[PDB]
């Protein structure tokens, strides 16, 4: 592998929770300017929504509320990326995400 | 080139285990990323790991490394051609002396966290109808002491299992040990199964040799006009920081001076304290290397 | 890995990633050892030739996939709960979806069970509360599908004229569904592609077939899948009756594509064509050829 | 085992190109410039399709070739142009796998040279002529038909629908056969806007 | 070793060293135990006798191939690569070279997907990107083939003779294919080389048929292999029709050769005649038959 | 082997993610003056893009917008060749160029 | 030091940044790798100060297995490899012995 | 590979037709009028060659199609044709399978 | 085997590549005066290409 890749990744979704990435597993060096951007869409391309991350010097942190994270159904599609200062965004972690509560 | 510049053998680097101790966790527990405290770079045990105590001297600790291979054949050449490991299992086994609650839980696959005692402190533990199959996150550090200046070589494995219990025979001259065999599996949440590590004022002073990073060959300082105030207050002292050109941390290393003590006191940890107006040097020295700042002091 | 994700959805909609990333978060994980899962069971056929025997062409069979599962947890009432639910996942009537994403995308296979599942050891399942489920499923159509490709040409005008874009960038050939409107005469491409099957490879290169003229309300769904009746008027006429022994005989080959012309003519009110192209696959995973 | 080894003998070929999509595509191979060198004008303003040109955001003159060659020395160029402005629109016959040695057609539009020219490749980009020039004034959709010859080892351009040889040229020193059956275009503009630029190519083996 | 190589030429064209020197730089190695490769199956008929069975010939069967490749490479997406490229190397309907090089020679065998691919360890394949995937690939024509020898004789006068040398290296018989030009009436050699098949050994020691007289533009091509019609024309003509029921008869048995006539006739402008003597093997490498 | 050839690789490319090949994937030896360009290629020989690395004493970097790498489909072959001073180019790696991302 | 580690580990640590104190951790890979090395085994024998080098050539080891490393308050640790040699195609030999 | 070979769609055509051997050939299927529609007719008594046409043995009209079809859109014919007495000759280009819609 | 003989060896090209053969690989005492050549042949024996 010569390029940086995204990796392959599942994300939970629970109805009534509130959504949250802890920041202890995507840790690396962010210097200040950093963002971080994460992108739901669903099979044709629709933007079910979009969420920006509270970056630090050293993790990225999600936390959204059950309301921002209703209307994502299973199966939808995701995307993370980081955006270094007077840099392209990067995309760290795609995949898909998984509803892990009682189903209807 | 003679042998023993080719062979540039270093006896720094052999590291002696001469304490050693394990710490287990409950699986819910946070899983330890590092021992290196982000602080000052001391030991930093997270919280959850509670130590099992003594252990025997003569049977130490055992880490079994097991390899699975399979030799891929070439149909035009006689010698395998290559080979795959499909797996690598990591085991370690001690055999501990004390009696506590972690260490019988451990032997007993149950959670005795409910166990009360009688009237007169009696416990009985039976053990459960069907062995239960518990995970708990490990933590063996060793430490080499060293001319004061201690090694700290551990081993992270995040989830370990109970996989084999010696037998264990009494003998009216001898304590009661437990010697359990622990397997451990690799954790998902950090992408690993044993981890190996390194930490301490030694290792500090032995990275450079072992070859990770770079050489330390420049001291750099912390921005080297610092303003303090003679008068108590915020600015009435002004910690400097040490680093090298590898991005490592040689405050602790190097010697704090000061050519003029009376505008800039300073300390052995890199505390320059405001005394009288005016400009200071405050000098930094490991071995050759150096490092010097100008400090300005307002009354 | 995280380069495969093997996931199945069942019958009822339960969602369960058997491998790959967040595998085992529903209980239930894949034991490896899984047969006639990537490539597409295919016979070929001989006859007595003057050298020993000569190819004859090929059938493709059904697949048998017969795999395992491990339905785990810590308490036996979790467990049980989880076991039933896989058991709920499935049936014989009716399929379900089994999905395996990697770096070519996510290619599904509508499997169902052909007998019935041989769970548990030989001891009551409840002491370990991890047990193995033995399932021998079987694919009908055995060709890892895509979502398929739909198009729409709508138009007012009484005559107009399209070019649709289709290429089968899949291993196998496909069959082309089309949707018309009603009423109004249709003229739908059927080119062979340089298929010989009717020694005509290269005379219907550029073949086209005019559909019956449809009354009004005589919606058709014009089919070339072998398995189902080409013409099906939507209120029950036969439209076939009236079409005098002509049909689409063509598949998409692989490998093949450009814009087929549709052409609509004497249609008051317009006219819509709704074309769906299926993306047919013999492997879970496969990079483009061409 | 073979006792001799002979080039397959390959077939007529014809290709085709117009130009609809967003960007240029592989089919041609930017030449002179680079790669990048090339782009789509939309000539919305005058209601004609879109046309290939140089991308005059960065570039002034650009060359393309075929991505393929031709399989026969005679060769027929059918290109439908427009005018939108002055410039040079080179349609090139029998280039090698560079573009060095070619001949080519040239449509000048301009104040005082609407012509037509014959013309010699030294490089992609630079040219030689040769014989005289003939007036010719260029039209939107006007379609131009350069055909090769190679028994009578002629260069000619037929305009619109007659067959009389709008511009003719024989007996020029450019190397023929293998490695020399190569077409493209290119195109010269003063300015940083689009001249006389092809709207639609097809290329065809033999005359 | 360096005394053998072994090749593949797929269905694509694509190139792939399984053995020999320079194996394994496209990713696939050759895996031992490879079957029904080396000797061209033949089964041998007997029928009852007064001492137990009595021959009654003998007949060469296809080949089924069984052998097994490795595809590796260091990371995982390379290996998905290599994989699928070495899938699409390879089909049913059409037919891929199988090239072994020794000091005898390259002789070549067509070999073709006789069933489905077994790719791939228990567990998936990304988790060592190094996976066996065992072929079951099957040779229609069973000898292994050099390229043919080819000779051409052109004439301008309206009747002429000539004469070309043949011999049969090889251990099996081989059938001429001639390539005649018209107009012109053609006499062909089919010499018994002393083979008794038809109990006429030496009776057609020194046999010569007549081709029918050739039409103007109809150029004929006279294949004396039974897999194939003996006489097809090039413009579509039925000359095999016009030709009375006559055949070519005799292949040019092993260690036989001679200069066989070839008589033209009727001929005004002149006309040109080849001969193509293909080369069979029963073995891959062999030394020259005598 | 008589020749030293390249290294099959594979890169990977992502909708509207930064293309970066970093430099210690590249790690060498280069003296001042050496050049590398990266070319993608379709199935019939035409080109899809045509980048140049930024070749540093002992690393070369690649580092493109989105929208340059936006038009490489998934399946593309791709080269790298390194130019060292006052000789001809080398390649170091060709393959194929996978589009690792959420498929539509 | 690192090259031992990394024979052990069967990891390359070259991008390994040690923390702001030195201290390093080295994970273990979540699939061993298969990694090959070259070998130089020379001894010297030092007689009459005229020097006999005998060496082995092995330019391609792999780590072929890893015994148990038992820890001991008296001891350093100390790992033992086993390195298996595979014939190199561009040498032609596994193994070679010389004299110098 | 798409390079070196040139798919059949891809090729020009050329395509010839006589009469000389006074059969309609396999490469003409009537249009309109059905099988056995065509003939050929000889015009001996003025020294001209056979010449194709309707079968006037049982219908008026006639029309064949050839039995495949160009490969491009621009398109080349070239009839060489006798004036015997009054009718009506139509050459046919750019027509659909069938023969319903076509210039000529 | 009383007679010295070839290796039977392979060589790789690549497209907008410089053909190189490093020196290590040809190795061997070689006298003043000795030239090597190294002669491409097609299928049918035509020389296609020769290098010194």
């Amino acid at each position: 592998m010569l390029s940086t890749g995204p990796i392959m990744e599942t994300l939970t979704l629970t109805v009534g929770s509130a959504f949250e990435i802890p920041g202890w597993k995507l840790r690396g060096e962010y210097p200040a300017g950093t963002t971080s951007h994460l992108v739901f869409t669903d099979a044709a391309g629709g933007t079910l929504g979009e969420f920006e991350g509270t970056v630090s010097a050293k993790e990225i942190h999600y936390l959204q509320a059950p309301d921002d994270v209703k209307n994502i159904p299973h199966g939808a599609n995701f995307q993370l990326f980081v955006t270094y200062p007077s840099m392209q965004p990067q995309c760290l972690y795609f995949g898909t995400a998984i509803r892990k509560e009682p189903r209807y | 080139t003679d042998f023993y510049t080719i062979k540039d053998a270093q006896a720094d680097l052999a590291i002696a285990p001469l304490n050693l101790t394990v710490l287990l966790a409950p699986y819910s527990t946070t899983p330890a990323t590092t021992l290196e405290s982000p602080t000052d770079g001391s030991l930093a045990i997270p919280p959850g790991y509670k130590s099992v105590g003594h252990f025997e001297k003569q049977a130490g600790l055992t880490l079994g490394n097991e390899f699975d291979s399979k030799d891929i054949e070439a149909y035009g050449e006689p010698e395998p051609i290559r080979t795959i490991i499909n797996k690598r299992t990591t085991t370690f086994d001690f055999a501990m002396y004390q009696n506590q609650r972690n260490v019988l839980e451990l032997i007993w696959t149950q959670d005795f966290s409910n166990i009360q005692p009688s009237e007169f402190g009696g416990i009985v533990l039976e053990a459960p109808k069907v062995p239960k199959n518990i995970y708990y996150r490990a933590i063996l550090v060793g430490m080499d002491d060293r001319n004061d200046r201690p090694i700290w070589l551990y081993w992270l494995m995040p989830k370990v299992k109970l996989d084999k219990l010696d037998n264990q025979t009494l003998n009216d001259d001898n304590v009661i040990e437990y010697k359990p065999t622990l397997k451990a599996f690799r954790d998902d949440v950090v992408g690993y199964s044993v981890a190996q590590g390194f930490a301490g004022p030694g290792w500090r002073d032995l990275v450079a040799t072992a070859g990770f990073g770079e050489a330390l060959t420049a001291l750099t300082i912390t921005p080297g006009s610092p303003t303090v105030t003679v008068a108590t207050g915020a600015s009435h002292t002004a910690q400097l920081l040490v680093e090298g050109d590898n991005g490592i941390n040689y405050t602790p290393d190097v010697v704090f001076t000061s050519s003029a003590p009376d505008k800039a006191s300073v300390s052995a940890a890199g505390l320059v304290t405001g005394v009288a107006a005016g400009s200071a040097t405050i000098t930094a020295t490991k071995g050759a290397l150096t490092a010097t700042a100008t400090v300005t002091v307002t009354a | 890995t995280d380069f495969l994700k093997i996931e199945l959805i069942g019958r009822d909609g339960s969602h369960w990633v058997l491998s790959g990333p967040g595998m085992g978060q529903q209980g239930v994980t894949l034991n490896p050892n899984l047969q006639q899962f990537y490539d597409a069971p295919v016979k070929t056929l001989y006859v007595p030739g003057p050298f020993g025997e000569e190819y004859a062409g090929k059938r493709v069979q059904r697949r048998e996939i017969v795999f395992s599962v491990q339905a785990y947890d810590e308490d036996p009432d979790t467990w049980s709960t989880v076991d039933s639910l896989w058991r709920w996942a499935w049936d014989y009537d009716e399929e379900s979806e089994l999905r395996v994403s990697t770096s070519d995308g996510t290619r599904f296979l509508k499997v169902r069970l052909m007998e019935e599942p041989k769970p548990y050891y030989e001891k009551d399942p409840h002491i370990t509360a991890d047990n193995p489920i033995v399932m021998t499923v079987t694919a009908t159509f055995p060709y890892w599908q895509d979502e398929p490709e739909e198009l729409i040409w709508t138009t007012l005008s009484t005559e107009d004229m399209t070019r649709f874009p289709v290429r089968n960038d899949g291993d196998v050939p496909v069959w082309l569904k089309w949707t018309l409107t009603a009423p109004g005469l249709w003229i739908l491409p059927d080119f062979s592609w340089g298929n010989d099957m009717y020694s005509r490879g290269r005379e219907d290169l550029g073949r086209t077939v005019a559909m019956p003229e449809l009354v009004a309300g005589e919606h058709v769904s014009v089919d070339s899948d072998p398995r189902v009746q080409t013409l099906i008027a939507v209120n029950g006429m036969p439209t076939q009756n009236r079409w005098k022994g002509n049909d689409l005989l063509y598949p998409l080959m692989p490998g093949k594509g450009a814009e087929i012309p549709v052409q609509l003519k004497n249609a008051p009110e317009g006219g819509a064509c709704k074309l769906t192209r299926p993306r047919w696959y013999s492997r879970p995973w496969s990079r483009p050829g061409v | 085992p073979l006792s001799t080894v002979v080039s397959p003998e390959d077939s007529a070929v014809q290709y085709k190109a117009n130009f609809v999509g967003q960007y240029i595509g592989p089919m041609w191979k930017p030449m002179g410039n680079g790669w990048g060198s090339l782009g789509i004008h939309t000539h919305a303003l005058i209601s004609e399709a879109p046309s290939m040109g140089p991308n005059y955001s960065l570039f002034s003159s650009a060359a393309a070739r075929w991505l393929w060659s031709m399989n026969m020395d005679s060769v027929t160029i059918v290109v439908r142009v427009l005018n939108v402005g002055a410039g040079k629109f080179n349609v090139i016959v029998c280039a090698d796998y560079q573009m060095q040695t070619y001949l080519g057609i040239q449509f000048e539009t301009g104040i005082s040279n609407n012509k037509v020219h014959v013309i010699t490749g030294d490089g992609p980009l630079n040219w030689g002529y040769q014989g005289d020039a003939v007036n010719n004034t260029t039209a939107n959709g006007d379609v131009y038909t350069i055909k090769y010859n190679d028994l009578l080892d002629t260069i000619s351009c037929y305009k619109g629908t007659s067959l009389t040889p709008l511009i003719e040229a024989s007996g020029l020193d450019v190397p023929h056969g293998e490695g020399f059956r190569y077409t493209g275009l290119a195109w010269n503009t003063a300015l940083l806007s689009p001249g006389v630029e092809p709207t639609a190519w097809e290329a065809k083996d033999g005359v």
